[PDB]
RNA sequence: AGGGAAACGUGAUUCAACCUGGGGCCCAUGAAAAGACGAGCAUAGUGUCCGUACCGAGAACCGACACAGGUGUCCAUGGCG
RNA sequence: CGCUCUAAUUGGAUGGAAGUAGGGGUGAAAACUCCUAUGGACCGAUUAGUGACGAAAAUCCUGGCCAUAGUAGCAGCGAUAGUCGGGUGAGAACCCCGACGGCCUAAUGGAUAAGGGUUCCUCAGCACUGCUGAUCAGCUGAGGGUUAGCCGGUCCUAAGUCAUACCGCAACUCGACUAUGACGAAAUGGGAAACGGGUUAAUAUUCCCGUGCCACUAUGCAGUGAAAGUUGACGCCCUGGGGU
RNA sequence: UAUGCCAGCUGGUGGAUUGCUCGGCUCAGGCGCUGAUGAAGGACGUGCCAAGCUGCGAUAAGCCAUGGGGAGCCGCACGGAGGCGAAGAACCAUGGAUUUCCGAAUGAGAAUCUCUAACAAUUGCUUCGCGCAAUGAGGAACCCCGAGAACUG
């Protein structure tokens, strides 16, 4: 949602890259305070973060890198 | 010594186990050949025309 | 002591968190809030 | 008895496979975990 | 490919091992060797991983006791992870 | 499970059950049919006292091998079913509580009707000889109460 | 160093273990391979992976059962007798 | 006579069909029909067709249920065991504390192999399981726990196994030999290295404190010897000495 | 009048009957190969909470493009919380991406793991270098070549 498939291709393969890490922290950080009994969770976007990821290699791959 | 109950006692030794091939507990880890699938004796799928009656 | 927390300081006593042994529990793990 | 990497992760679905039907879904579902299994009544493979 | 750190591990013996012993507990990809555990949770987090203890969980996961220099702090680096 | 087998007017009856109790079907009826026509109280006071020791009931039904007793009047076999009887003292005390929840005098009430009915077993396995395995199941009773003003 | 509330013993006999010898027997003559030694010292770095809970039985194993059955090894030097 | 479904002709039904319970009538009879309650949605008649078509019987099959019976068993074993106070609890003959009284001494003690598979710890329970009860549990529900360079596996080779080749076979997932390779020992074979103390609800020669050891590699010095030999590396009986 | 016999009435037990059919059974037309560009099958994963199934494969009940579609949606699954959608989703068709391990299973070993670069084995071509290729297995039966009973009559 928040990151839109045009707004990927938008991007030049460092910027994906750099999203991408960018993402795949936020998820991380989200399965931690899930690890740790929280609730100030949004199932919401731990799910994005894994399609929003999916996306960005999607492209990655489509582009070329 | 009965061979009923009593000789049931010293059955603790393990043969059949999950095959690795199939996914059934029939790999016998002794000699290492699925009663079942027939991994580690043929590459070919163990199967018969028996396992089913015959116009079936 | 505390205006803001003794209802919160006075519930790590009777939380049973999961993971957590009752009343062996950090209180910044208890940081989960609400009211 | 000396259990391997690949069992002991096998073992521990089974073990996982072992609890019950979680209240949520016998509302969702409007209203039993069959593959129910003991330690000592059932016999796990291998 | 797969990912090293999977998420804290956080339950009572887990604090205290890092209250007093200065160690962080993960759940890892159980194909990672205790080496591997080291250098992602140092790139991660930044800092100086000392010593990784590694078992492989009745859960399918393999839990790492990774412990840090008396110059980083547990207690602090889990602030950051979440956690606290 | 039952339903009252007894057309009861709300104006001056009180009604009361029990349901899938497991107790013995066969000592539910003996204490039925025995504290039938009998007064709340009186019959309460009665099972206590069986439950105690002090005054057995009367086995007419199922009686076989059992021992004759001395205070049984009329007949001879006779025991204390402790069990079923504390079953039927809670029974009483929902049906004398109804009661004075309405207003009646509750202990003062009659027992118009009372019956036992087996709504069925709790099956269970028992281990045998030669290998093979035996019923061995567990009596679920429902029963009801019927108090009325005298 | 540690441990003990404290004292924080000395000698003795008989001595499992463990060490090392002598003797006798066989129409029985009692594994192998990897590895070690032969072939020193200082400092530093590295030592990955897998098992590691508990039962181990007149209730946690086999016997359909919390089955008076069956099931291997070590403690064979606790006192009296 | 009655049953299924199809066709033609022709009817009934939520102003209540089928079925079911009780009851009335007809037919010699198979059986038809009506009434009342129930039910709550389909149901017939005639003709022509159809057929996995009519059972009281097969030590008939499957399901249900009664008597048996509140009966047999919960005694019989060289391990006859409990008792009095008290704790908790809605509830305590058997859950826990104390005392008194016993039981087990190659085992009813301690450590393990296989096997089991989380049965381990904690909290919360008691509809299930527990030969009675249970506030207990190896039960149920929710959380947690198994941290090793120096314990094993890993390596090695044993009887013996497999794979590839070669050959045979009509042929193979079959078959003996010969070669090459690999596999084959977690108590109980051989085997480079760790001890003591402390710590948890549960791990522990694995974590923490102290101390020690081993292998490889690198750097530095010493060495030019290094391959012969020794060890691993071993039957049974008797016995002396050393010695904790 | 105990114990009790026969029929019924009220309730129970039980699951027959009638009605129903999200499943079967049989027939008919269409269509029909997959695999080393690693299948078919299995293992283990994959959801906010997720045990079964289905789907998927660490881009894990999903990613992209074009066409269809439409205000709705987040599988079976009618919960609690949160979220996606006119930056036109859901859903459908086609093409593409990704596609863990075991599996013919092919570097080597192994009960789905592991040990230090691989067409393992057998062939053809051959720049005689695994450089270019092939075989290996699956499939409801059908089909072809071989080996070939006995009960029974
Ligand atoms: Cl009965
Ligand atoms: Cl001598
Ligand atoms: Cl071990
Ligand atoms: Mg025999
Ligand atoms: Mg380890
Ligand atoms: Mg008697
Ligand atoms: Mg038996
Ligand atoms: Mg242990
Ligand atoms: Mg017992
Ligand atoms: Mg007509
Ligand atoms: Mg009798
Ligand atoms: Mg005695
Ligand atoms: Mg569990
Ligand atoms: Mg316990
Ligand atoms: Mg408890
Ligand atoms: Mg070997
Ligand atoms: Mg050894
Ligand atoms: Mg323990
Ligand atoms: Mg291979
Ligand atoms: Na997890
Ligand atoms: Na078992
Ligand atoms: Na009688
Ligand atoms: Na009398
Ligand atoms: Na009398
Ligand atoms: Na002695
Ligand atoms: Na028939
Ligand atoms: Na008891
Ligand atoms: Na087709
Ligand atoms: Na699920
Ligand atoms: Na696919
Ligand atoms: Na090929
Ligand atoms: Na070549």
């Amino acid at each position: 949602t928040v990151l839109h498939v045009q707004e990927i291709r938008d991007m030049t393969p460092a910027e994906r890259e750099a999203e991408l890490d960018d993402l795949k922290t936020e998820l991380l950080n989200a399965r931690a305070v899930q690890a740790a009994g929280g609730a100030p969770e949004n199932p919401g976007r731990i799910k994005e973060l894994r399609k929003a990821i999916a996306r960005i290699k999607t492209i990655q791959g489509e582009e070329g890198d | 010594t009965g061979a009923g109950t009593p000789s049931q006692g010293k059955k603790n030794t393990t043969t059949h186990t999950k095959c690795r091939r199939c996914g059934e507990k029939s790999y016998h880890t002794k000699k290492k050949v699925c009663s079942s699938c027939g991994f580690g004796k043929s590459a070919k799928r163990r199967d018969y025309e028996w396992q089913s009656k015959a116009g079936e | 002591e505390t205006a803001v927390k003794s209802e919160l300081v006075n519930v790590a006593k009777k939380v049973r968190i999961d993971g957590f042994r009752k009343g062996k529990v950090p209180m910044n793990i208890v940081a989960q809030r609400y009211g | 008895g000396k259990k391997s990497k690949a069992t002991k992760k096998r073992l521990a679905k089974l073990d996982n496979q072992n609890s019950r039907v979680p209240a949520w879904v016998m509302l969702k579902t409007d209203e039993r975990n069959h593959k129910r299994r003991h330690w000592r009544r059932n016999d796990t493979d291998e | 490919s797969w990912d090293v750190i999977k998420h804290p591990h956080v339950t009572e013996k887990a604090m205290n091992d890092m209250d007093f012993q200065n160690k962080l507990q993960f759940a890892v990809d159980d194909r990672a060797s205790k080496g591997e555990v080291a250098d992602a949770v140092e790139e991660q987090y930044d800092v100086t991983v000392e010593q990784v203890n590694t078992q492989n969980t009745m859960d399918g996961e393999k839990k790492a006791v990774v412990r840090l220099s008396e110059d980083d702090d547990a207690q602090e680096v889990a602030s950051r992870i979440g956690v606290f | 499970g039952i339903s009252y087998s007894v057309e009861a007017d709300p104006d001056t009856t009180a009604k009361a059950m029990l349901r899938e109790r497991q107790m013995s079907f066969k000592h539910s009826k003996a204490i039925a049919r025995e504290i039938k026509g009998k007064t709340a109280g009186e019959a309460v006071d009665y099972l206590e006292a069986v439950i105690e020791g002090d005054q057995p009931v009367p086995f007419k039904q199922h009686n076989s091998g059992v021992g004759h007793k001395s205070k049984v009047d009329g007949w001879d076999a006779g025991r204390y079913p402790e069990k079923a009887s504390k079953a039927f003292l809670d029974l009483l005390e929902n049906a004398v509580g109804n009661a004075d929840h309405q207003g009646f005098d509750g202990e003062a009430m009659t027992i118009k009707h009372v019956a036992a009915h087996k709504v069925g077993e709790q099956q269970g396995r028992k281990p045998r000889a030669m290998g093979r395995a035996s019923a061995w199941n567990s009596p679920q009773v429902d029963v009801e109460l019927i108090l009325e003003e005298p």
